DNA sequence: TAGGCACTGG
DNA sequence: CAGTGCCTA
């Protein structure tokens, strides 16, 4: 087993230079270094590594390091580098596993400062590495007269580089065993940094080698990326702008401009007493002026002030459709009566609230449409165009999407996705979302060699959410849940328990049930909010007696106040619960996220087991998996409908593997993009 | 005896009437405001005849003010003509304007 | 819409 | 950094 790590001139999409790699072998326990014409020899000792059925670990190797190796290779040394993914490990996926309920600066990207929590102590150095090589280079320079440009740190080799290369063997190394110590995930009878790559993964616990197979494959989906119709977008930019203008036009007419204090520097004071008066806005008392300058009468002072004659400066401020304080400004005084605040002390304006609002001036009455209107499209302009975040910021020279994904961003076992967020994209239900989610589609990459446009196929897992429920009551109901669910109605049977009005109000009521809603959501889906909301949970568990049973056995696992605070996943893996009454909700979601994780892995298996190859030289390429769908781009139909029989085939097996009480489905969905793939 | 101005009233009141007029722009909020405005109740008086004070409450009246700039309040602008002559902000005693006033009338 | 990402205002 | 919206049931 060796431990590396490389340092090269930039990102993997634009990297082009190996600059220098360091290798700690287990076997000889030694740190070797390869400067930058050691290139071919580092490739040899990993290669070497491989022939012996050995390991590789790097830190988040899998989505950096081991591509970078493989572009660099064939740039620099026109040689074909592959390792193969049974070879490596990464502590940053070991991390995210082990330490679940941890959050970290996906190196370096988000500042440590913004998120919750404590942070790994080995991993928050790994992710600082380079702000911090950044912050000596900077220095050095600035101590010997020389200026800095941006990221010249990164442009050739250096000693300093090199020290840092070996120093991030040597806390990956630290990493590694730290991770390994952990006798949950690794069997304390085994030296794990002694043994052959698949001892490592059948003698650790089955999520080890899941979230590998997990990273690897989602690394492979960031590089594909997701087609983007560019123009599209770009023409959905100028009309969203021209009707923002147009909104703003009509909001201003009919809310006009007005004064406000801004540059006070002085408390005023009651003429009378001297009292301080601190509520009343700062003033300004001029040092200078008179009315006849100084010196037959004088000359008038043209000048404005007049010394110890006080005033309040104001700047003069235009309505702005996206204040929220001035859109609560001008309703108040049109007669509306605040009726929900904020913590923070101030009046509350969401869309929900602005919909309630009536006032008697029917002109004001219908421009809250218009500001609700004008949010909703501020809403779409900065996601696509505008933000930082905007898709047309983020589409690479490719003409598509690479969006990020935290594989374990969650602690259940959920992924997360940001740069930008792929998984909050509009939805063809919402205003625009037609447009929005046509732009993303395999219909807009070309094919390589022939020019046509690739097919889209969708896949979801079918009310997976639900069957992880009936899987879980089996153990009490022995299978009733799951066979209604299979041959029958279960939201009507669920309507029945809790007794509810509509059948939908039902479903409603279930799929918040799953997601651990508050009485409250549930009570404003009959319209009772917070009220009835403890009654029906309340008479849906009494009619359905094996769901309490599950809570409770849930809860006699945790509670004795902790006897454990985690439940055990699908795959064995701890998944940190934060109350008792979260534990069964937990215990759902985890299960979702695991069976759809091992689902996307199995398909993409299976698929190059018929012999299909992953990419846009290939058959097919994965585009994106949120939750329960997976999007994957198709050069031709056919290959579209395997993909999707493919997937329902990998359902299956997984439903199997894990002897689930309950059968597991997919639908397929084919076309040119995610509108008409939803 | 202070002429009250509103924006739809503003032109005919001051830029169209005879003689000179000194107009107020004035927020409720202002503590400097507050203090002059008493003042401003006896130059009326004392003036009478000779000059004109008229006041124009921003908030009431949002169209008028940004045409002249104004930066802060008491903002007293001296109008001969339909034009400004002279112009103080802040809350002058009743001393420093009557010398204002004289000044320039 | 519970959890995350990301935006605009001040 | 506060207040919100967008996704997913
Ligand atoms: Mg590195």
């Amino acid at each position: 087993m060796i431990v590396s790590d490389i340092e090269a001139n930039a990102l993997l999409e634009s990297v082009t230079k190996f600059h220098c790699g360091v290798i700690y072998d287990y076997s000889t326990a030694e740190y070797v270094s390869y400067r930058p014409s050691d290139f071919g020899a580092y490739l040899d000792a990993l290669e070497a590594e491989v022939a012996r059925g050995g390991l590789i670990v790097f830190h988040n190797g899998h989505k950096y390091d081991v591509p970078a190796l493989t572009k660099l290779a064939k740039l620099q040394l026109n040689r074909e580098f592959h390792l193969p993914r049974e070879n490596c490990i990464d502590t940053l996926v070991l991390s995210r596993l082990i330490h679940s309920n941890l959050k970290d600066t996906d190196m370096g990207l988000l500042r440590s400062g913004k998120l919750p929590g404590a942070l790994e102590a080995w991993g928050y150095r790994l992710g600082e590495m380079k702000g911090e090589y950044k912050d000596d280079f900077k220095r050095m320079l600035e101590e010997q007269g020389e200026e800095y440009v941006d990221g010249m740190e990164w442009w050739n080799f250096n000693e300093e580089m090199m020290d840092y290369n070996v120093q991030d063997v040597v806390v990956t190394k630290a990493l590694l065993e730290k991770l390994l110590s952990d006798k949950h995930y690794f069997p304390p009878e085994i030296d794990f940094t002694d043994v052959g790559y698949t001892t490592f993964w059948s003698e650790s616990l089955e999520a080890v080698d899941i979230e590998h197979r997990a990273a690897w494959l989602l690394a492979k989906q960031e590089r594909n990326g997701f087609p983007f119709d560019t123009k599209a977008i770009e023409e959905l930019y100028v009309e969203l702008a021209a009707r923002r203008s147009e909104l703003l036009r009509k909001l201003t007419e009919t809310f006009g401009s007005w004064y406000q204090p801004k540059g006070g520097t002085e408390m005023f004071c009651h003429p009378r007493t001297g009292k301080p008066l601190p509520k009343y806005p700062r003033i300004k008392t001029p040092k200078v002026g008179g009315i006849f300058k100084k010196p037959e009468p004088c000359e008038l002072d043209t000048r404005e002030y007049v010394a110890g004659a006080p005033y309040t400066p104001v700047e003069h401020v235009v309505f702005n459709p996206s204040s929220r304080d001035h859109i609560q400004k001008k309703l108040q005084e049109a007669g509306w009566v605040p009726t929900k605040y904020t913590d923070k002390g101030a009046p509350v304006v969401d869309d929900e609230v602005l919909e309630g609002v009536r006032v008697d001036d029917p002109e004001k009455q219908a421009a809250i449409d218009l500001i609700k209107e004008y949010l909703m499209i501020q809403k779409r302009i900065g996601q696509s165009a505008e933000g930082d975040k905007a898709w047309l910021r983020y589409v690479a020279e490719d003409g598509k999407i690479h969006g990020s994904v935290n594989p374990n961003g969650a602690v259940t076992g959920r992924a997360t996705h940001a740069f930008p967020n792929l998984a909050q994209i509009p939805g063809v239900r919402s205003p625009y979302g037609e447009q929005c989610r046509a732009a993303f589609g395999a219909e807009h990459h070309l094919d390589g060699i022939t020019g046509k446009p690739w097919v889209q196929a969708g896949i979801d897992a079918s009310g997976l959410e639900l069957r992880c429920l009936a899987h879980f009551m089996a153990r009490f109901d022995n299978g009733e849940y799951a066979h209604e669910i299979l041959n029958g109605d279960i939201h009507t049977k669920n309507q029945i328990a809790a007794e509810l009005p509509t059948r939908d109000n039902a479903k409603t009521f279930i799929y918040g049930f799953l997601y651990g809603a508050g009485d409250e959501k549930i009570g404003q889906i009959v319209g009772a909010g917070k009220e009835r909301g403890k009654e029906l949970k309340k008479k849906f568990l009494e009619n359905t007696p094996a769901i309490a049973a599950l809570r409770e056995s849930i809860q006699q696992t945790l509670v004795e106040k902790w006897k454990r605070r985690w439940i055990k996943g699908l795959d064995g893996r701890k998944v940190h619960v934060r109350s008792p009454h979260a534990a069964l909700n937990t215990l759902l979601q985890s299960a979702g996220a695991l069976i759809c994780k091992l689902w996307i892995i199995k398909t993409e298996e299976m698929l190059v087991e018929k012999g299909l190859k992953h990419g846009w030289d290939g058959d097919f390429a994965y585009m994106a998996w949120v939750h329960d769908e997976i999007q994957v781009g198709c050069r031709t139909e056919e290959i579209a409908q395997v993909v999707i029989e493919t997937a329902q085939e990998a359902m299956r097996w997984v439903g199997d593997h894990w002897n689930f009480r309950c059968l597991l489905d997919t639908e397929g969905k084919m076309g040119p993009n995610w509108a008409i793939c939803h | 005896k202070i002429i009250h101005l509103t924006d739809d009233s503003f032109d005919t009141d001051v830029l169209k009437a005879d003689g000179a007029i000194l107009v107020d722009f004035w927020a409720e909020w202002c503590g400097p405001c507050k203090m002059i405005a008493p003042i401003l109740d006896e130059i009326a008086d004392e003036y009478q005849g000779k000059l004109t004070v008229a006041k124009l409450n921003i908030d009431q009246n949002p169209g008028t003010a940004p045409k002249y700039g104004i930066r802060g309040i008491p903002t007293l602008l001296l109008f001969k003509n339909g034009e400004v002559a002279a112009t103080k902000v802040g809350a002058l005693s009743k001393g420093q304007l009557k010398e204002f006033l004289d000044a320039n009338l």
